[PDB]
């Protein structure tokens, strides 16, 4: 699979999301503290991330990703 | 025939900004379906209400009777009560004030309905 | 039992004789077209009549309960 | 405050998941409306208040999305 | 049967119908060719020094069989345009409002319970 | 004019006149009705202030209230009598010196 | 042997044939729909189709407070309080749009009319909508509930203390002073119960009807 593809796609889908301001949309952008997103916000980020790639996973670590690289890595090993 | 699928498609064609369809439970005896549609201005509300009524008479309903248009006196809320479907059309601001969608979605757990309370009246002293 | 069921009220008290005849109202001008023209003769008995004759709109007893479906 | 704050997250996940398949309703509006409902009430609440709010949301999930189609 | 000067109960969640100003609203006018007001009949209301329209949704007078006779004379406040003043009704409302001639759909949308 | 006694309070409403009196008295800062009648912090709701004064004067009525299950006569504090007495003290002058036209027509 | 009240003819100058014609229609409906035995004071649940709606029925639960009417016109009224609002509906037994009549709780009360429950406290008229039926025992008499209700302040819909009403199910001592009970008895009309020409004997009429109803079955 395109591991980098996930990074840019995750970068791209996050960029598509309008509520978050891509002031620093780095590969290690945190969500609780760096982007100031609550538990409600991240789930919708999961849906946007899930919608693009096709989900196939529960919230076991989707809550725990907390950064694009972690989820990218998690999307990297699931396919 | 005039059915839920036709009604929503007709609403979509004439650019109804906000559309909500609620299938009322049979236990509630009002109607089978409940539809709420937002509109930009009073002019828009009148046009679509007239358009749907014209289509309804055109679209069979030979045995079914005609339907009155209610709320023409009002400038912000128009509702037409078809036999199996009731459509309430209102401007944006009116929609949030009443919040019809919450009432019919949450039958008896609506916030405003909950705020109301019952009372008893004994003597002051 | 030769009982006619007539809509509404009829002048007089119970057990009083009344005169009944086809309506003279203009709307029902010619109704005798589909009725026994001189009268109904049981002697002819072309077809013996049912014990009770009903109007179409009437909901007969012993029918299923009316559901407005 | 809630029965469990994970249950709050679980409730929100299911509502979005159920809304994905709505056709007659305006999917975009439903997603926005649920966000407003969650944000306005859940940010500040007490044990009793939050319990009532979560209970009403739970009824919504198990009632075919409150009759929405 | 609501008449002029009858004391009526505002079955609504509107501010004007709240228990403060205990003095019950009184009917000034019945919008019928007869002055008797029954279920579904509009009336003009003297409420808190104001004149407001109201719709009769229940009354204590016996009606035709198979219909609900309530214990109080109930009304819902109606705006001049015809939109209901209050946003919720919790007391049961008779279902007969649906068919009778008039504009009653707006009120039925507001009421959860029908009897 | 109703507050001045020019209008017979019964064709304008004692309660409505009382609310206007409280509305004007509070704006003018003449909080002299909270000492004649003990009202503590004072208030802006006519029903609340009328409740206290009715208690101070020990007045009660039997009033028919209209409830869901029927009509019941309930003993109640006399709001109407409170309004009549509250206006009287204003007219006597013990509630303070007031110039009504001060606000709208100061000129 | 419980004969439904409607079958009993009222005295008058009417021909007996008028009643035979009405009974035949009544019994025919009873075949289609079973009308259970019940008395004033029993709790009933009635399912009826709404003409306003389409093929959508409604259910109403309440205590039966009155039985009136004879023949095909028999009616009964049952009462309940819903979200703190008292409601009564008068039901026609033989109306074609009554889907079912269910006797949730079969019992009898001290009085054959309970219109005074309007003046009694709300608790005595409130009944749970979803209450399930209680079992009934055939080899018994109908239970006679001897509850005496408590009344609210004196202004009542009627002067129940007055002898004509003959109310035996109200706690008058709690609501009325001994003088008021004395003052009421000025309306007593004691001679009423002892004049033999005001009594309608239906024993033979009730008897003959019973076999006729059974014979048709
Ligand atoms: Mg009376």
């Amino acid at each position: 699979l395109t591991l980098d593809g996930i990074k840019d796609r995750v970068l791209y889908v996050l960029k598509l999301y309008d509520k978050i301001d891509p002031e620093k949309l780095s590969v290690n952008s945190h969500f609780m503290k760096d982007l100031g997103l609550d538990s409600l916000d991240q789930v919708e980020i999961i849906m946007a991330m899930e919608d693009e790639f096709g989900f196939e996973i529960p919230d076991i670590d989707a809550e725990k990703l907390m950064c694009p690289q972690e989820i990218v890595d998690y999307i990297a090993d699931k396919k | 025939k005039f059915d839920i699928d036709m009604l929503v498609s007709l609403l979509r064609q004439e650019n109804a900004r906000d559309i909500c369809v609620i299938q009322v439970p049979p236990e509630m005896r009002y109607t089978d379906y409940f539809v709420i549609g937002s509109g930009t201005s009073t002019r828009h509300l009148h046009a679509m209400v007239h358009y749907l009524v014209k289509m309804y008479k055109h679209l069979k309903c030979r045995s079914d009777p005609y339907v009155k248009i209610e709320g023409k006196d009002a400038d912000d809320w128009l509702c037409v009560d078809f036999g199996s479907m009731v459509i309430h059309l209102m401007l944006p601001e009116t929609r949030e004030t009443y919040e019809l969608e919450k009432l019919w979605t949450l039958r008896s757990f609506d916030d405003q309905l909950a705020q109301i309370a019952a009372e008893t009246l004994p003597e002051d002293f | 039992h030769n009982i006619i069921y007539v809509n509404g009220s009829v002048p007089g008290h119970k057990n009083c004789l009344v005169k009944i005849k086809d309506s003279t109202l203009p709307a029902y001008k010619d109704s005798c077209k589909n009725l026994p023209f001189p009268t109904y003769f049981p002697d002819g008995d072309e077809e013996e009549l049912p014990e009770d004759l009903f109007d179409e709109s009437v909901w007969q007893p012993s029918e299923p309960s009316i559901t407005f479906a | 405050a809630p029965w469990s704050r994970e249950a709050v997250l679980c409730l929100y996940r299911a509502l979005l998941r159920q809304g994905r398949e709505l056709r007659y309703t305006d999917r975009d509006f439903y997603f926005a409306s649920i966000r407003r409902e969650f944000r306005k009430n859940q940010k500040l609440e007490n044990l009793e208040a939050r319990e009532k709010q979560l209970e009403k949301g739970l009824v919504f999930l198990h009632s075919k999305l409150g009759g929405l189609i | 049967a609501v008449q002029k000067m009858t004391r009526v109960r505002v079955v609504d969640n509107s501010a004007l119908g709240s228990t403060p100003y205990h003095r019950p609203p009184r009917c000034i006018h019945v919008y019928n060719k007869s002055g008797v007001g029954k279920v579904g009949d509009q009336i003009l209301l003297a409420i808190r020094g104001q004149k407001k329209k109201a719709l009769i949704v229940g009354h204590r007078m016996p009606g035709s069989r198979m219909t609900p006779k309530f214990d109080s004379n109930n009304v819902v406040l109606i705006e001049d345009n015809g939109n209901p003043v209050g946003t919720r009704i919790k007391i049961p409302i008779p279902t007969s409002l649906r068919r009778r001639e008039g504009e009653y759909s707006k009120v039925l949308a507001i009421a959860q319970n029908f009897v | 004019l109703a507050l001045c006694g020019t209008v017979l309070d019964h064709l304008v409403g004692e309660e409505t006149m009382a609310d206007y009196l409280l509305y004007t008295l509070n704006r003018h800062g003449l909080f002299g009705y909270v000492q004649h009648y003990a009202l503590a912090s004072a208030c802006d709701q006519i029903e609340w202030v009328l409740k206290n004064v009715a208690i101070k004067l020990r007045k009660t009525r039997k009033v028919k209230v209209l409830t869901g299950t029927g009509n019941v006569n309930v003993i109640q504090p006399d709001y109407a009598m409170a309004a009549r007495d509250f206006l009287r003290t204003f007219r006597s002058g013990l509630l303070g010196q007031v110039m009504l036209d001060r606000d709208i027509i100061p000129a | 042997r419980f004969l439904s009240p409607e079958f009993i003819p009222p005295r008058g100058r009417t021909n007996p044939l008028k009643f035979k014609i009405e009974r035949k229609d009544m019994l025919d409906r009873r075949k289609v729909l079973p009308i259970p035995e019940f008395y004033v004071g029993s709790i009933l649940r009635v399912t009826t189709a709404d003409p306003y709606a389409s093929g959508k029925t409604s259910q109403f639960l309440g205590i039966c407070i009155k039985r009136s009417g004879n023949g095909l016109g028999a009616t009964f009224t049952l009462r309940n309080t819903i979200e703190g609002q008292g409601v009564e509906i008068c039901f026609e037994l033989y109306n074609p749009r009554i889907q079912e009549i269910q006797v949730v709780k079969l019992e009898k009360r001290l009085d054959d009319n309970l219109l005074y429950l309007r003046d009694a406290l709300p608790e005595y008229s409130t009944f749970d909508v979803n209450m399930k039926p209680v079992p009934q025992e055939a080899c018994q008499e109908v239970p006679v509930n001897k509850l005496k209700v408590k009344m609210k302040p004196k202004p009542w819909s009627k002067r129940w203390e007055r002898p004509n009403f003959n109310i035996k199910g109200i706690r008058f001592d709690l609501a009325l002073t001994e003088e008021q009970m004395k003052e009421a008895q000025k309306w007593n009309k004691p001679w009423i119960e002892f004049d033999m020409m005001r009594e309608y004997d239906t024993s033979k009429i009730e008897a003959a009807l019973w076999e006729e109803i059974e014979a048709s079955k």
